[PDB]
Formats: C-alpha cells, structure tokens, sequence
C-alpha cells in the first residue's frame, strides 16, 4: 500500500494533505523536476499534478507513461485546465485507431 | 506498352490503332498492325474490330498465329517494319507500327537460340537479345529531307509483372519511354489501366507546346504529375496511420487522385479524346485544388485557362 | 507444385480462355463439384453472355454478374467476421452473407448421384437464379422500408426453404420454381405489415 | 548463400511470416477495439472529474479569501495496486485501503473516489496503448522489412539456381563435343 | 528412398511421387523429438487408401476417424503456433485442448516404437480415445451415427 | 562454401553411418566443436544408448532423447522468435530456451586447449547432464505451483553457475557435481515462499 | 535488372575509383541527377577533400563530411518511421530529416536544363552547402536552448524558402546566397525569445 503525490497551486490542491497526500509545489519546469522523481522512485502508485504544472514538463509526463505505477494524473487550477489532459487522451486515439471515435 | 497476363493490352491496342491520327494532315497517315504468336480467336479480335471501325482502311496488318513456325513469328516484324518504311520514306507517309505480343516474339527467339544449340544468356534467354530487340525498335524515327515517319509501339507482357526480366528490361534499354499498365488500375476498373508515375515519354517536348498541342501542354502535365504524386503518397498514409494522420491540405491531394484515375485516366477503351478535350480536362482537376498551391504553373497561365 | 505457376499451366493459360480451378479444401468442406469461384474464370463469360440474353429473352448477364458481385463481397465480408464477429456487423451486408450463403448451398452444390441435380438445363438454370436473386432485394427494401433483417428470416423459412429445393425439381414441373417469386414478394409484404 | 537447402528453408520463414503477421495483425485489432470502449469511458470520466475539482478548489477559494490566511496554515490514505489483465496488457486496479472552510473540505473528499477511478482507468488505457504501438512495430517491421526480404531473397535463390543448371547443362554439352 | 537435402522437389522423390500412389514421409523433426516411427501424417498421403477401408475390411469409422483426426492434428499445431505468436492468453479453452491433442497424437499415436504391433481395432479405438479429448460439438467431420457408438 | 548438397558429402552420407555437420554459425561464435546439433545424427543412438543404460545402471537413453528434444523445441521455438520477438513467450517456453542455453553453452560448447575440458569422462558426461535436465525439470514443478520464471531465474544465480563450471571440474572431484542435483532441488522449493 | 553484381560493373569496379550509382526509384521521384547518394561513393574524396581546403581556405572536406553524416543518419531515421511513425521521433532527429530534406532538395537535386541551375561553380557550391548547413547548426544548438522543433520550423518558412531558390542565383550575385547566413542566424533568434 503505497503513497499518493500532488502538485499544483497551494489555494488549490492544499487541503489534500487532510488525507495524507504528500503535496509539494512548483513553477518552472525544474522544479516539477524533481517531485515527480521524487515521488516516482519513492515507489508512489499515483501522482496528480495541475496541467498548469504539468505543462512546464511534458518531459515527465510522456517518460513515466508506459509504467504501471506511478499514475501520472492531470488535474486542474481553480480557474482549471489548459486542456492538456483532454487531448492526451485525444491524442491517443488518432494513432491507435486512426480514425477519432469521439 | 508493358503490361502483364490478363491486362486489357490488346483493347487499348485496338483503341490506339483506330485513334491515332496526325493532326492537319489528310490520307497521309497509316498504322502498321503485327500480331506475334496470338491464338486465333485473339487474332479474330483485332481483325474484326479493324474493319469494324474502318480502321482496315488504313492500316495493313502482319497477322502471325501461335500455332506458327517460331522462324515466322521473328521474321513478322521485320515484314511490318519493312512495309512501314517503304511508306513513310518512299511514299511519304506518317506510320505508326503496333506490335504484340513482343514477350512472345522473344520467346520464339529463344526457341530458336536452343534449336541452333546456342549458348543461353540470362535467364535463358539469348546473348543478343538486345541487340536482336535493336534491329527492330530501331528501325523507328525519321530522315532528314524526307517526308514520312516510323513510330513504333512495341507491345509486351512482363512475366511475374517483373520489369527486371530481360524482355521489358532490354526493351527499356532501348525504347525512349514506356507505358506501363497495372493490376491496381486494372481491377478498379480503370480504362485503360495507365499507370503514370512508373509510366514515362522521353521525347514528349518534341511533340507538345503551341502549333502542336496548347500552349498549356508543358506545365499542366508537371502539374497533374506532381499533384497526383501526393494524392497517391496521401492515400498510402491513410492506409498506414489512419486517416488521423492526414492533414487538411491533404485531404485535397487525395480527393484529387481519385478524380484524376475515375475521370482523367479512365476514358473507356472507346472513348477518342482529342488533346484539347484532354487539357480541357486537366485544368477542371487541377480547379480543385487551391491556386497558391500550383507553384510549377506560372500565373500567366494561370489567369487565362484556370477556371 | 500443386500450385499452377507451373510453366504447363502458365503455357496453357496463355492459349486457353477457361479455367476451372478445383479446391480440395472444398472438397473437404462437401461443396460439390469442388470448384473454386473467386480463382476460377472464363473469357467467354461475355460473349456467352450475349447468347443467352438473346435465347432466353432475358437479362441473364446481368444476374450472373450480380450473382458473382455476391460472391466477391461474401469473401470481403466473411474477413470482417471472424476478425470481429458476427453480431457487430451491418443487417446489409448480413443479408448479402445469407444471399451468398443460398446461391453457394442453393445453386452452387450440385450432387452428381441425384436424379434431378446431376443435371440442371439452361432454362431450369435461369429459374433456380432469378429466386435466388430475388429473395435478395426483396429483402433489402424491406430493410430500407424499416424491417428488421432478423424478422424477414423467420418469415422466410418456408420460402427460403422452397427456394433451397429449387434443384430437385423436375424439369416437367418448371413452374414450381418461378412461382416461388411471387411467393417472396408476398411473403416479405407480410413481414414489413 | 544461394543454395538449394537454405531456399526451402526460407520458403518456410515466408509461411510462418505470412502467419505471423496475420495474427498480430488481428491482435493489433482486437487491441484497438478493446481500447475503443476504455478510451471513451477514461474520456467522459475525466471530463466530469475535471468540472468538480475545479469546482471544488474554486469554492475552497472563497473560504480561503476571507481567512489571513493564518487559519488554514491551519489519515494515512494509501492504494492497493494489484495487477490485473485485460488480454495480453498488465493493468492495474487501485482502491482506497470555519463553517463554509470545512463545507470546502467535505468539498474535496468526493472527488478521491472518482480521482482513484480516472488513475486505474487512465493509466489502463496508457498501458493498451503502448501496446498497441509494440504490437504495430513488430506488424511493421515483418510487413515491410521482413517478408520482402525473404520474398525476393527466395527469388533471387530461384533464379540463381536456375542460371547454374543452365549453365552446368550448357557446359556438358561442350565436354560431350571434345 | 532418402530424399537428398531433405528436398521433396528433388528428382528421385519428385519423379516417384508421379507414378506411385501416394508416399509416407519421414521427417527429421520427428526423429529429433523422439517421436517413432517419426512419420508425418499430413504431407502423406495414400491414393488408394478409400478402397482397403469401410465395413467387411476394417470398421465403419475408418475413413470418418481418419478426417477429423488429420483436421484436428492441423488445428492443434496451429494451435501450440498460435501460443507462441500472440502467447498463453491468447489461446481459447478449446485451442488449449487442440494443442493438448496434437501433442498426445505424436506420443501416443505416431510414437508407437519400431517393435509395437498394433492391429487395426487397437489403433481406431486409440484414435477415438484422443477425440475423446475434444467435445463432442467439434467432430463436425462424422456422422453422429458412428459417434455415439464409438465416442469414449 | 559449407554447402553439403555436394557430391562428396553427398555420397559419402550414404554409407556412413555417423554425421557431425558443422556450422559456420557456430564457428563465428565460438561454438566449438561447431557441430550442428539439429542436422547432426548418429544411426548408432539406439544401440550406444542400451550399452549406456546397462554401464551407467541409469536411464541414460531417456536423458539424450530428452537433451535432443529441448534442443529441438529450442530450434521450433527460434525460428518463431526470430521474426515475431521476445514478447509473448508463457513461462515454459523461456524456461525451455534456458535449458537449452544450458545444454548448449555448459554441456555442447568444449574447450580443446583447455586442460580439463579437452577431455569428459562417460560418468561425468552423465552427471554433467544430469545436472542440467535436473535443473530444468525442477523448475518445471516449481512453474506448475505458482512460482514465476523470473523468480526461479533471480533465486537460482548461484546454482546455475556451478552448472556453467561444472565442465571444469577435476575427474576426481565429481562430488562437486552430484551434490548440485540436491542444491538445486534444495533452492528451487525455497523460491516456492 | 540494375543488378550490379554483374560481371561489367564488377570488373569495372574493381579498376576504377568513383563510382556514380544511379537510380530508378529516384528517377520516378523526379530526383535528378539520380544518383544514389548512400551506394555511390569516391575515392578521390580524402584527396580532393585537401586540394579543396587548400584552395578555398575553408574547412570544406568537413562541410562534406557532416552533410554526408546527415545523409546518412537520414536513411536510418527513414526506417524507423517506416516502422514507428515519424510522430515518435525527438525534435533533435526530425531537425536531421529536415536538414537533410534540405540537402536533398536544396542541393543534391538538379536540374540541366535550367540556364542557371545546369551548371554550379565552385564558390557557388560552396556558399549554397554552409547555408544548408549553418541551417542546421543554428536550429540544433536552438534545441538545446530550449526551443521546440515546430516552433523552429514553423518560424523560418521564409527563410527555409530562401534556400530552396539558391540554386537559381546568378554567378555574378552570389552575396545574395551567402547572406541568408546572418538572415537564418538572426531569424533563429527571435524564435528563441
């Protein structure tokens, strides 16, 4: 039974540690660096991080992808998503079906 | 023309045959028919439909059967382009000699070459296949100071479709184009089954341009060529990475190469399109593609045909 | 070889206009006579064609060619079955697969030890193809009339059962298989109700 | 290399990729299909998740507003992840083993259900999808590298083979002759 | 006769095979599995085989037996093919049986030795007791005549 | 050019009874002796297998069968492999390909230049083999009771390699060799936890 | 057959030191000269390398060398599109299709019977190979600063352009080609903000 790692805006996804998710900070690219390696070679199974985040380092996302664990999982801000998380899955559809079934 | 087995060859030889004509010019052009090898009822085929269409008129045809002497069927050219040459250079006159099937009359040849206990060459063929094929494809072209010409279409089937036999192999070595029929075209029901990308015309600028064909003969034909290029190169993705994988621009080019083989290279092999109804329909083709994307027309051109 | 690139069959082909090309996977799926028809041809198929339309009063070219479009569209169709199964698939082309299906069984086998089926004449020939054909598209207005393709089957069982027999009966007694037309066309107007 | 033994033996290679083929072929497409529903049901999952989060972190705003906010500066949750299949693909399933501020709080513990269920799916559909891609590589590489290299390395085998029987046939005779 | 290179296109099998009726192959990749005598049933073949078989020479289920064991047998090398290409999961429970099938027709079946005598009544209830691992739904090639008298 | 359809080879096939084909392949991988293990016979096996079993009082002729089988499922396993991949293969298969590797590098595979190599003594070759097929058919067991490939693999690093050197070891220490059937049976079950 | 493993191209090429192979795939890509640049080869190049170096005071046998590099890292990436798409591709490896693109089209391609483009002189080679190249160089080290691929290419339409029409510039005007150097280096960089 292992952890759950969050990273996004403090007025956003602060009152997450209530549960006990370990929930760190960043801006640049850099720094989201660094807490998903962190949280990924700490053996975690699911990281949510804010397309807001994550856009600084589309890098991570796509290394860790074709792993079971951890599950990187776009969220939003409070004014929410940049539609990163959306397409990502839209994405994935054009090429493996090559034809969209949305 | 190189085709293959069950490829309408002989139809769209027949429709050559008939069609073929000189522009501005009146009872000074004739066609040369040799058959090599054919079975009767194939032979029945184009004799009927020669004086079927009047095409016997002016034509004077070499028949030659499969079930004839092999020293007949490799002496059947050398009688048509015989006759040819007496009428273009000693009667003046504008022949086009038709020959087919040229696979057969190499293989003639090599019953013969094993008959004479004769070294075979490559793939069992003669050593002078090429040379032999020369006497023959060469006997074409035209005399300064004389009136008349020889043009020849030799007519072949490639085994196994494979241009990398010795007959449509030595025969390109020597021919200046080739017009090449395929079975993609063929069983898509296109007439007749050109393939024009593999398909090529060495000598085309001698016989397009204005007081030939329209001024509109040189950049069109890059034109269509390219465009189709991509339409096909377009649909060959489609089919690879889905139709995700296409861009917008590319939806065109393969709408386009649809058009161009059910509209502009199927015509019916009874259908006689002269060259102004063909450009005609070449400019419609190219209407449906943007206009700031038709870099190898100029703008001259452009603003006088494009509609 | 057992396979026909065999230069006296390429030699053969090349002066012959017919070829019948015996499958012995048929054979072992009991479709007699054994003869595949997607690898099978004949050269003569138009000009028969011309003779039989003239001798017949009848469009008989263009039933055959039809009849072998079915033909080419059941091996299309029977790919996209086992590759993902026969529930997801078009009540059309389910159709075209039960029309393929009847002129294979229907039309197509023929024992040669049967009183009736050893021989089947021109005229009989004709018949035996028109029912066929015309179960087909009498069933697909139906469907383009707001039928349901499972529903015009079991409302077909009497007929299409009649239309299977076609080959077993005598040539005295022709009439008993036009008469099946008439019984479709009726049949299917039922079912669409 | 142009033997007669080794024609033969890539005469069977030709058969067992021709078969091969086939089979990841049809794979390739069961995979896809399979995914189709999965990628739809990730789709309108996170699409809802994505609204009440935002919702949620958006209300926990207004409670934040109006405190310092000195006053929010203020379980051991953990998954389970055992590995499931979905046909030939390892997948994981995971499960969970002042006034207006904690209606903002209540406000985000909805979402940890729904949260965990768009991480089992989401990484699901990630998993067939690199399966497909490995799946479609080795289609590929047997499509257009493999089977054409045997095809007409068998050709040329053929034809080599003919070119010296005519060739030892042609030099008999000669040493009938002498 | 010993095929040279193992090649069946060879001249002496080539040319043998056109005037006799049939031929019984012997492959190297029997031999090499233990697998004795190490025939292979399915490019053998016997030409005349419809005439020595049937009622009154050997039983009933001769001809029948025969073509459902060398479907079954083709089904079953598919089958072990199949577990390989796409793998374990990818096998139906009634591959699974196929390729369980074709591996007891080498070892039991074919596999006899070169010192076993078996009389035609051993042999044809042997080959029922390996259709015995198949349901009874896939013996489509027989006559339910023949099958509820002699289906283990 | 190691092409053995030649008329030498050929003839000389005929009326000897021993064949010890050898590969290029082999050869350019440091193989030795090169012998090609699946083109390779010897139409003394029956006979030489008996006078084994009788010398040795064990069940040696099953042990060379077996030997020849996996070597034989490794060559239907490759010719798989070699165009599809690594992938798919079930836990079985690989442990066969594992056993074959053994056979191959640890039992075929013989030094000539080495001082203990060069020559194997029969109750050596016996324990040599023993060893592996043991390894390979206490595995097998420890697969049918849920153990994983991969597990077996990781815990059994250390008794795998005395099987790699095991072809090292002095003619009179062959202890060194018997003792490894009681290791391996000892770590394999001990996996199983 | 275009085969060269014949005995003329074989014996030739056993005497001769340049060999030009042309090409029909490249023919019907409208490719010309065709000359397969990845079979074709000169032993003349380390020589001629020096004399070039030499007398234009340039490090041009390097300019060859990588652009040769790029060449050929192009028909390996191509394969791998073949196989995985070109989508898969990092941004640093679809620059190299691009630059090569460019190689290709920009410079190996040819055309004789355009009264500018039939004959191109030494100076002129050379100013048209450093622009291709310093392309290339300013777009990979804009990589490392962080720069995305389509941003890059997106933003140098005009200038990638620019390039394509070198070809056509007159002997006399040849400042026209070389300038694009500080034109491609300073379009790099507004992309770069």
């Amino acid at each position: 039974t292992y952890k759950i790692g969050v990273v996004g805006d403090k007025d956003s996804v602060s009152p997450f540690r209530l549960f006990g998710f370990d929930v760190q900070h960043g801006t640049t690219k850099t720094e989201i660096r660094k807490t998903i390696d962190e949280m990924a070679k700490n053996e975690y199974g699911v990281i949510y991080i804010t397309e807001q985040c994550a856009n600084l380092v589309p890098e991570t996302i796509e290394r860790y992808k074709g792993q079971l664990t951890p599950a990187i999982i776009l969220i939003p801000s409070h004014q929410g998503t940049l539609g990163i998380g959306l397409e990502e899955i839209q994405n994935s559809v054009e090429k493996a079906v090559g034809q969209n079934i949305l | 023309v190189f085709s293959g087995s069950g490829l309408p060859h002989k139809e769209l030889a027949a429709q050559i045959a008939r069609q073929a004509t000189v522009l501005d010019s009146s009872d000074d052009f004739a066609v040369v028919f040799a058959a090599i090898g054919i079975t009767f009822e194939e032979a029945e085929f184009f004799m009927e439909d020669f004086r079927q269409t009047g095409a016997i008129d002016r034509s004077v045809m070499f028949m030659n059967l499969a079930n004839d002497p092999a020293i007949e069927r490799i002496a059947t050219p050398r009688m048509a382009l015989t006759a040819a040459e007496y009428l273009a250079y000693e009667k003046g006159m504008h022949v086009l000699v038709i020959m087919t099937d040229m696979t057969n009359y190499a293989e003639a040849l090599r019953e013969i070459s094993a008959a004479r206990r004769e070294v075979p060459g490559r793939r069992g063929y003669p050593g002078y296949l090429y040379t032999n094929l020369a006497t023959l494809f060469e006997r074409a072209g035209r005399i300064r100071g004389l009136k008349g010409s020889v043009t020849q279409i030799p007519i072949l089937t490639m085994p196994e479709d494979d241009k990398t036999h010795p007959i449509p192999d030595l025969t390109g070595y020597i021919t200046e184009g080739q017009i090449i029929l395929t079975r993609e075209l063929y069983k898509s029901g296109i007439q007749p089954p050109i393939d024009v990308l593999p398909s090529l015309s060495r000598l085309k600028d001698k016989g397009t341009g204005a007081g030939k064909t329209r001024e509109d003969h040189a950049a069109t034909m890059n034109q269509l060529f390219a465009a189709y290029a991509q339409g096909k190169q377009a649909k060959e993705l489609a089919v690879v990475l889905g139709e995700s994988a296409l861009s917008d621009i590319d939806k065109i080019y393969a709408k386009f190469a649809e058009r161009f083989e059910n509209e502009y290279v199927n015509q019916g092999f009874y259908t006689n399109r002269t060259i102004t109804e063909t450009l005609d329909l070449g400019w419609e083709l190219l209407a449906m593609l943007p206009r700031t994307e038709l870099k190898r027309i100029k703008d001259d051109l452009l603003d006088k045909y494009l509609p | 070889g057992g396979d026909i690139s065999e230069p006296v069959t390429q030699n053969t082909l090349r002066v012959v206009k017919v070829f019948w090309g015996l499958d012995s996977s048929l054979a072992q799926k009991r479709h007699f006579p054994s003869i595949n028809w997607i690898q099978s041809y004949s050269l003569y198929s138009t000009e028969v064609g011309r003779y039989m339309d003239q001798i017949l009063q009848q469009d008989w070219s263009d039933m055959v060619t039809e009849g072998m479009r079915i033909l080419q569209e059941e091996e299309q169709l029977n790919e996209i079955v086992r590759l993902v199964g026969i529930d997801s698939l078009s009540d059309n082309d389910r159709l075209t697969l039960e029309v393929a299906k009847s002129i294979r069984e229907d039309y197509l086998q023929q024992n040669a030890f049967d009183d009736v089926d050893t021989f089947t004449s021109r005229e009989k020939q004709f018949n035996m193809l028109k029912v066929i054909l015309t179960f087909g598209k009498e069933a697909r207005k139906a469907l383009s009339l707001g039928a349901y393709f499972n529903e015009i089957m079991e409302g077909t069982v009497a007929v299409r059962e009649r239309i299977s027999r076609s080959k077993y009966i005598p040539e005295e007694e022709l009439a008993k298989i036009s008469s099946i037309n008439e019984e479709i066309k009726e049949t299917i107007q039922l079912i669409v109700s | 290399n142009p033997t007669r033994m080794e024609l033969t033996r890539l005469k069977k290679q030709l058969t067992t990729a021709t078969r091969g083929h086939k089979l990841l072929k049809d794979k390739q497409d069961e995979l896809m299909r399979q995914f189709i529903l999965l990628i739809r049901k990730n789709n309108e999952l996170r699409q809802a998740i994505e609204k009440e989060t935002q919702t949620a972190m958006k209300d926990f705003v207004l409670a934040k507003s109006t405190v310092e906010e000195a006053f929010i500066d203020e379980e051991n949750v953990s998954i389970s992840v055992v590995e499931k299949n979905i046909m030939s693909v390892k997948v994981p399933l995971m499960n969970f083993q002042n006034a207006e501020l904690d209606r903002s709080i209540d406000g985000f513990t909805q979402l940890l259900p729904k949260l965990l269920k768009l991480a089992e799916v989401e990484k699901t559909c990630q998993l067939m999808a690199e399966e497909i891609e490995k799946t479609r590589r080795r289609v590929n590489a047997l499509e257009y590298m493999t089977i054409p290299q045997l095809e007409e390395t068998i050709y040329y085998i053929k034809m080599k083979l003919e070119e010296n029987e005519r060739a030892e046939v042609t030099r008999l005779i000669k040493v009938k002759n002498m």
